[PDB]
């Protein structure tokens, strides 16, 4: 009745989906084969007459390798074979390639399977789209898919957990280009966009988990924990239930402003676990710590507009109220003048499950802080000059033009991002 | 036998040329075949740890350093225990008193 | 399922291709008779990128061999892995090109090129999806340079969208083998600029220097240089063949490497190259691999990067590694050597990670550097070409093969224009 | 974490490096093959995945014979083959030959390998440069390498354990010439220079060890013992730890004045061992004895500026305080008026390991006293007249000029040494 359809686009999307679905299977007790030894799985799994549970997900990629890895791994009997969709040619970090030439037939088939999945859901809370801003598959095909979803499904709540390029460290060169293009695309399509930065999550793993060599598996595990905490209110009952529809109502001040910083707490290894109290106030303070942000964006620069707090485990409303009162009284944290409350608390009685082989410890309390704040304009400011720095010489522009784009598209995307900067400045200003 | 008459009079043309990836087993570079072919192993925590040897190696290095430090400190603390046990109570001048 | 059509041209190209196919068959556990004996599923998972299944378990390389003399193809057939190749893909003429680009491009190359294209079309149509073609050959030789450039032009005409990758053995700066190397190189670079999408420049003297200083070999035959080249050729496409933590195909590398269409020449290097003596003494960490990778002596191009500016640089790492460690190493290199990196590109490194290292090595890394340093190599080739062309030495053979003298001027002008572009982006200032 | 890079230049540098590395291998249990049957070796050795340990050392020389002796001896499987750097032509005791013509390519390769060594070190306490002032390789190439190190590495502490010509006894003729040149060079590059004299160490061996025929092996063993005592605080824990960076803070009052006398105690054979108590006070008195100095420079002529003591073995702060109080009360030991304390005591719990094949006995206590004093100006005064006496006749000046030097270089070196004399006199005077 509370079904949520998951979409994973690109290598990053599929690799975070692996962690997400491992976490969901461990949380609901579903074995990798597909079946488990009430109805809390309906949000993520649909059961068949045989008793086997198949996830309501769609793994989309234009490259065969990542999807074939899932087809060969442990979860080969879990996912639907046609739900795993593989392309033939990779988008090659090209937004034009993933949006205009290669992405067409793939997105058509993706909408076909998405319609088939949604036809099996009584209710539908929304879509959880996990892609990579900075790659042709993630940016271009993801943008096209989101546009088609907006056209056909309409008002269904699409939550995009996007990974944006880190400020200094990066793995691609055309990353500012296709990131700007995808941001222009999704400014008008996704309902709530959550920013994620690999640099910030690397720092989180290095400091909190004491992993001197963090990797994509650890990053995806942390992101999966964040998403599971975000969705726990759909699957398990508790005081102060918060819903997908309530996220926008209590977090988005205006339709343009829906990009959100995410932070999980606690992030502590087993050896360092059970050395601190991990009370509600302490974990809330840790969640509000700027270092704990999963985005390289210091919130002290901006002003918080809304903050949704998802508590898991032995959490009581008196403790959440005391912690939030202390947070409000703290001088470092600053809220906008036109939002007196700016807080949306939701508690759940299910503690976060621990993935065997992971680094996170078994903690009885957890917080996921998702905040809309005007500080997020900083990352767009960085990408806006990283874009125009290359765009001045028109470097790598022929690559994008060759697959059916125009210089006008680059100009429009840059102008739209400038307008987004201006809107953030305006909403921040009194 | 499949070689034609030309280029079979001298087989020195087709030398081993295995100096690339010629790392000796005693060298730190050497990796066995079972070590090369490994998957991420999302489903199994053991498989994930096998993929992430370097994290496990760092954990083991830290544990070994801490255990060595603990052993050194225990031995040393026994040493100061023996040294600080010396005081007026110990019979340092007992022989002198007996002789007098 | 993203197939690559390999093509070998001339004696040097055929030798390099034979060594490359030996290396790839060893990596995929393919015995010289073609049967699979690797005992690993990942080896057979993506074997179809390079090989096709025969009647039995035999696997035939998707390679097409060219020559104007049958001797080199007899040698390739007689080599240890000479029996994997299908005999029909051996296309040979009868009279070799006398180190004459004109002979290999116009007179003798014209008749054989029809059969060469027939074989290429036959191999490409069998492919499900075609990533593109990779052509290994040597600039500065008649059949190699000439027929290679002609075939590259033909394949560009037939398959414009498909990737074209070239491994060209540019004539070495100090020691030259043949006299007409400047002529052949000048004529071939002009063709590669217009036709080849992606081109690695390799030098026998760079290879000799690296095998004297890094490998510390004593009597390095051409097999060793071919083996280094083959290691690079494998490492470039290992992301297509093996699962990767952050994979990157040929088109992705080309996109992230090529800022402008004409600036598609690269210097490449393979790590870790360790001398037998210091193999136990060296410890393989990602910083060690990066330190050897960014060393100028590791480059297999004669031009040293210190003189030029890195426009772009891709690094394909192989092995169980930390993506954070790799990215941190790349960022630290960029920050430390920011003077050597172009300013108007904020991030000059395309980092890729593959989960399967080469056999025996715990980790490895191949490098592709697009830097303005190659300007000095083309400049030196010009310094020889213009000197010889002013007095028109050895011009009479090229004229007697039926190609105009104005073609030399056009090729020289194009190569000088490429040099000018490299200098322009070496000294380009932001804003 | 506390890595220190060792450089050994010339015949004397490599020959003392042999003793130093034999002592380090014996101290850490590292077998000559390279591997041992924690992380105390990290200061001097870098370990590989195979478990084999390679020293962070560089053997630089323009002569092939000395390095080939290492390549052929027992430690052929220990040292890094490329780290052993050999020249083709010897410097022929010519500072110009080793500094202007032959030394160029060799020092380029040396900096290459030094960069490779330093890139493998997380931390870097500094460099230990062991050269021979008085030979073309040691003086010229050593000076060039020190200048390059100062240019590129910058603030890394370079401790130069230099061996100056003895007052009367010597083995060369142009030794005053290249010694003056090298002194002018290293007055401005090395951070802390340690003075050593073969005559003084010969006297120590003859009087204390009762060796009527001392040799270079004995001298190098004593020097290796001194350096190991100096670096013991980096590898082994103990009360009052001392650091390489703390040498500069607690020993050199001024940048110009950084030349230091070194003295070890006890120097006793096993025959004379266990005949005396060898208490802390007695070994401190022996260390302050002028005969125990490894420089032919009587400290009574000058005044102590600073004195760093490094104790090894069963040494307690109470005993060291009693010994230092007695030393301060002693009238013969004289300190400058502006340095009331002038003492830096540091203890270590690791007794000095005894080299089998050496003449030193196994002593449970050891002292290494490194002292800045104004008396050291005497040795420079001796070289300054030994130099000008030859320079008046311009003997062997043609040899130095032939490899690209000028009379101006000699004049500048002489003037700089005179300025150093004047500085020593000024700091000695009230
Ligand atoms: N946080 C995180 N980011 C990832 C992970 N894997 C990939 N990314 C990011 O995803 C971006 C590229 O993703 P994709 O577009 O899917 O790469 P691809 O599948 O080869 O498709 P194209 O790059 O468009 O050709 C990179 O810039 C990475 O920063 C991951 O596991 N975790
Ligand atoms: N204390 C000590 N000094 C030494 C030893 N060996 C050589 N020396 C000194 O080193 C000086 C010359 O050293 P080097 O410069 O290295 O001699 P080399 O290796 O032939 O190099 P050049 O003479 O410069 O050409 C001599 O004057 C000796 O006094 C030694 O084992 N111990
Ligand atoms: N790396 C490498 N270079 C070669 C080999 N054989 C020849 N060369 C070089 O390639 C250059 C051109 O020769 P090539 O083009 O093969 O002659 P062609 O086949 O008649 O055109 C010569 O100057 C050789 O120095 C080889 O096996 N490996």
């Amino acid at each position: 009745m509370r079904e949520v359809i998951s979409i994973h686009i690109g290598q990053a999307g599929i690799q975070v989906g692996n962690a997400c679905w491992e976490l969901y299977c461990l949380e609901h007790g579903i074995q990798p084969d597909g079946q488990m030894p009430d109805d809390a799985f309906n949000t993520f799994f649909s059961e068949t007459g045989a008793g086997k549970h198949v996830p309501r997900c769609i793994f989309l990629d234009l490259e065969p390798t990542v999807v074939d890895e899932v087809r060969t791994g442990t979860y080969r009997q879990l996912f639907h074979p046609e739900q795993l969709i593989s392309g033939k040619e990779d988008a090659a970090n090209n937004f034009a390639r993933g949006h205009y030439t290669i992405g067409k037939e793939i997105v058509d088939l993706a909408l076909d399977r998405i319609r088939k999945l949604a036809d099996n859901c009584t209710g539908l809370q929304g879509f959880l789209v996990f892609n990579a801003v900075g790659g042709g598959t993630g940016s271009g095909l993801g943008s096209l898919l989101l546009e088609r979803l907006s056209v056909d499904y309409g008002k269904k709540s699409k939550l995009g957990f996007t990974v944006y390029p880190s400020p200094q460290v990066s793995t691609a060169v055309v990353e500012p280009y296709n990131s700007v293009l995808s941001t222009h695309s999704l400014l008008e399509h996704t309902d709530v966009a959550v920013m994620l930065d690999n640099e910030a999550i690397y720092d989180i793993c290095r400091r909190s988990l004491d992993i001197e060599r963090p990797t994509y598996t650890n990053l995806n595990r942390l992101i999966a924990q964040v998403i599971s905490s975000l969705t726990a209110s759909l699957r398990f009952d508790g005081a102060l239930n918060v819903d997908i529809t309530e996220f926008q109502t209590n977090l988005v001040p205006y339709p343009r402003i829906h990009f959100m910083l995410s932070s999980y707490a606690p992030i502590i290894s087993a050896e360092k676990a059970y050395h601190e109290q991990l009370s509600v106030a302490e974990i809330t303070n840790a969640a509000f710590e700027p270092a704990s942000m999963m985005v390289k964006c210091d919130p002290r620069h901006g002003k918080y507009m809304a903050c949704c707090l998802m508590y898991r485990g032995d959490v009581v409303p008196k403790d959440v109220n005391a912690s939030v009162a202390t947070i409000k009284t703290k001088r470092t944290i600053q809220f906008v003048d036109w939002c007196p409350t700016g807080f949306k608390c939701g508690i759940n009685y299910q503690p976060p499950t621990v993935v065997p082989g992971g680094d996170l410890a078994k903690v009885q309390r957890a917080v996921c802080m998702i905040s809309n704040s005007t500080a997020i304009g900083e990352i767009f400011s960085r990408l806006d000059h990283k874009f125009d720095l290359m765009y001045a010489k028109r470097a790598f522009v022929h690559w994008y033009v060759g697959e059916g784009m125009e210089e006008g598209e680059f100009s429009e995307a840059r102008e739209d991002l400038a307008a987004l900067e201006k809107d953030f400045e305006e909403v921040g200003a009194e | 036998t499949h070689a034609t008459g030309r280029f079979s009079r001298f087989w020195d043309r087709y030398a081993d040329t295995s100096h690339i990836t010629s790392v000796d087993p005693c060298s730190a570079s050497y990796a066995p075949s079972e070590g090369t072919y490994v998957r991420k192993g999302w489903g199994s925590g053991d498989a994930s740890s096998d993929f992430l040897t370097y994290q496990g190696a760092d954990r083991d290095q830290r544990a070994r350093q801490r255990q060595a430090v603990a052993v050194r400190t225990t031995a040393r603390s026994e040493v100061e225990a023996k040294l600080s046990g010396l005081d007026d109570a110990s019979g340092l001048d007992d022989g002198r008193l007996q002789v007098a | 399922m993203r197939e690559i059509v390999h093509i070998q041209g001339g004696q040097c190209g055929n030798q390099i291709g034979a060594k490359f196919w030996e290396v790839v068959s060893d990596e995929h556990g393919i015995d010289p008779t073609g049967t699979y004996h690797g005992d690993s599923d990942l080896q057979l998972e993506r074997i179809n990128v390079y090989f096709n299944e025969a009647t039995g378990g035999r696997y035939v390389p998707r390679a097409i061999l060219m020559d104007l003399e049958p001797g080199t193809m007899d040698s390739v057939r007689s080599g240890p892995y000479g029996q994997i190749f299908r005999p029909d893909n051996f296309v040979f003429g009868q009279t070799g090109a006398g180190n004459n680009w004109a002979k290999g491009h116009y007179t003798e190359g014209a008749e054989l090129i029809d059969s060469v294209l027939d074989v290429v079309r036959k191999e490409a149509e069998s492919c499900d999806c075609l990533q593109g073609f990779q052509v290994c050959h040597s600039l500065g030789g008649g059949t190699g340079s000439g027929m290679g450039t002609l075939l590259i032009s033909k394949i560009r005409e037939e398959y414009p969208d498909r990737m074209m990758l070239t491994f060209s053995v540019v004539p070495s700066p100090k020691v030259s083998d043949t006299v007409v190397e400047p002529y052949n190189a000048t004529l071939s670079v002009h063709q590669l600029v217009e036709n080849a999408d992606e081109c690695m420049v390799l030098d026998n003297e760079a290879l000799y220097d690296i095998c004297f200083r890094t490998l510390k070999l004593t009597t390095p035959t051409f097999g060793d240089l071919n083996h280094l080249i083959s290691a690079v050729m494998s490492g470039i496409t290992c992301c297509l063949r093996f699962p990767g933590q952050l994979n990157a195909d040929l088109r992705k590398l080309a996109v992230n490497l090529i800022p402008f269409p004409r600036l598609h020449f690269f210097m490449v290097g393979f790590t870790p190259l360790t001398s037998r003596g210091s193999q136990q003494y060296r410890a393989l960490t990602v910083p060690e691999l990066t330190q050897q990778m960014w060393d100028a002596k590791n480059m297999m191009c004669a031009a040293d990067p210190r003189h030029g500016r890195y426009l772009t640089a891709s690094a394909l790492f192989r092995g169980r590694m930390s993506t954070k460690e790799v990215d941190e190493q790349m960022l630290n290199v960029q920050n430390k050597n920011s003077s050597y990196f172009v300013e108007w590109i904020p991030n000059n490194v395309k980092s890729s990670v593959c989960d399967i290292p080469p056999k025996g090595l715990k980790m490895s890394a191949t490098f592709i550097g697009n830097s303005t340093a190659i300007q000095e190599m083309f400049k030196r080739v010009s310094e020889q070409f213009t000197a010889m062309f002013r007095r028109k030495a050895f011009l009479h053979w090229y004229t007697g093969e039926g190609m105009d003298e104005m073609e030399f001027t056009e090729a020289e002008s194009n190569m000088n224009d490429l040099v000018s572009e490299y200098q322009q982006y070496q000294d380009a200032s932001a804003e």
